[PDB]
This record gives structure tokens, sequence and C-alpha cells, in this order.
């Protein structure tokens, strides 16, 4: 359960991005039912974020 | 087509991280700027107090 896990098995060069300090990662687990919630709400979500990167 | 906006964010990152490297080098370099400017400028003071001192 995604409550005390972090990815550190799965992680990428391509998904994860901490080489400067004006982007940096962020985790959101959601429900298989909130999914379609949680990818139309994730650009009202907050300002200042990355479009695209709805995925599993 | 997160892998292009990644790469494409992370390159823009860099090019703008660039500029502040710019920028710190060059407020390096005038700190060592300032003290050329005063060790340039003691030397035709010394020679005015000399001079005047044989003078006198």
């Amino acid at each position: 359960d995604l409550s005390v896990r972090s990815l550190h098995d799965i992680v990428k060069p391509e998904d994860f991005v901490l080489n400067s300090e004006h982007l940096t990662t962020v985790l959101v687990a959601v429900p298989k039912s909130l999914k379609s919630d949680f990818e139309k709400s994730y650009e009202t979500l907050s300002k200042n974020v990355v479009p695209a990167s709805a995925s599993v | 087509s997160q892998k292009n906006g990644i790469a494409t964010l992370l390159q823009a990152e860099k090019e703008a991280h660039e500029i502040v490297s710019k920028a710190r080098k060059y407020r390096q370099d005038k700190l060592k700027q300032a003290k050329t400017d005063a060790a340039k400028e003691i030397d035709s003071y010394k020679i005015q107090k000399d001079k005047e001192l044989k003078e006198f």
C-alpha cells in the first residue's frame, strides 16, 4: 500500500527530474475510481504543473 | 508525450541554470576586479607622499 512505500525500484531518468531547483517530483496516490477525477483535476490541482504526466 | 516535454524542460532548466552560473562567475570575478582596482590605485598614492617627503 502506498502510505509508507517509496518508489525506488521503478525510478528512471525520464519520470523523476531532480537535477535543478526549478522542477521537482511529487507522488500522488489516487484510487481506481478516482483516476479520472485526478487526471482531469491534475491541471487544476496546483499552479505551475507539467502536463502529459498522467501515467501508471 | 512526457518524455519530450520532460527533456525540453530539462534542457531549458540547464540553459536557465547556465546564465546563473555565468552570473555567479562574473560576481566571483568582480571581487578580484575591485581588489585589483584598489591595488592598482594605492601605488599612485604612495609615490606622492614619498615625493612630497623628499621635496620637503
